[PDB]
C-alpha cells in the first residue's frame, strides 16, 4: 500500500511559519536577557 | 606574622623562651646570637583564609588586550570613565563571585572591588 501512497522528508518538512519564527527568536532573545540579568546578580553579589 | 633571619652566620631563626627575665627570644641554634621581637607573634594560620586580595592583584592587568572593558564605573583618585573586570579565579580561595575593578589609565592603577 506504501508503494501507492508514498512517504517521503524534505526540506518543506523542516521549514516552520515566519510567525513561528519570529515567537523562536523572541524567546531566545527574553532567556538571554534573563540569564544576562541573573549574571548581573551574580556580579555584584546578591545571589543567595 | 612575620620572620627575620641571623646576623653573622646568615640562618634562619628558631624561637626559645627565657628562663629568667620571661620574654619570648628568637635565636639562631647555629648561633648564640639572641634578640628580642616586637611583634609578641609566633604563629597564624587564617583556615576560613579571608586575605585582601586587593594587594595580590598586579597594577598591570588592566593593560592586557583580552581582558573586558566597561564604559561605567569610573576610578578613585582620577576620573578616567573607563575600567577592566575579571575575577579572581583562585582555586580553594572562597568560591565568590565578585567582581574586581581595576583603573586601565597607564599612570593610575587603584584597583577597588564592589
Ligand atoms: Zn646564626
Ligand atoms: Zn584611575
Amino acid at each position: 500500500w506504501l508503494l501507492i501512497e508514498g512517504h517521503t522528508i524534505g526540506i518543506g518538512d523542516s521549514i516552520a511559519d515566519s510567525k513561528t519564527y519570529q515567537d523562536i527568536q523572541n524567546t531566545i532573545k527574553k532567556a538571554k536577557q534573563d540569564v544576562i540579568e541573573v549574571i548581573e546578580k551574580a556580579h555584584n553579589n546578591e545571589l543567595e | 606574622v612575620g620572620i627575620r633571619f641571623c646576623q653573622e652566620c646568615n640562618n634562619m631563626l628558631y624561637p626559645k623562651e627565657d628562663k629568667e627575665n620571661r620574654i619570648l627570644l628568637y635565636a639562631c641554634r647555629n648561633c648564640d646570637y639572641q634578640q628580642e621581637a616586637d611583634n609578641s607573634c609566633i604563629y597564624v594560620n587564617k583556615i576560613t583564609h579571608e586575605v585582601d586580595e586587593l594587594t595580590q592583584i598586579i597594577a598591570d592587568v588592566s593593560q592586557d588586550p583580552t581582558l573586558p572593558r566597561t564604559e561605567d564605573h569610573p576610578c578613585q583618585k582620577c576620573g578616567h570613565k573607563e575600567a577592566v573586570f575579571f575575577q579572581s579565579h583562585s582555586a580553594r580561595a572562597e568560591d565568590a563571585m565578585r567582581l574586581y575593578y581595576v583603573c586601565t589609565a597607564p599612570h593610575c592603577g587603584h584597583r577597588w572591588t564592589e
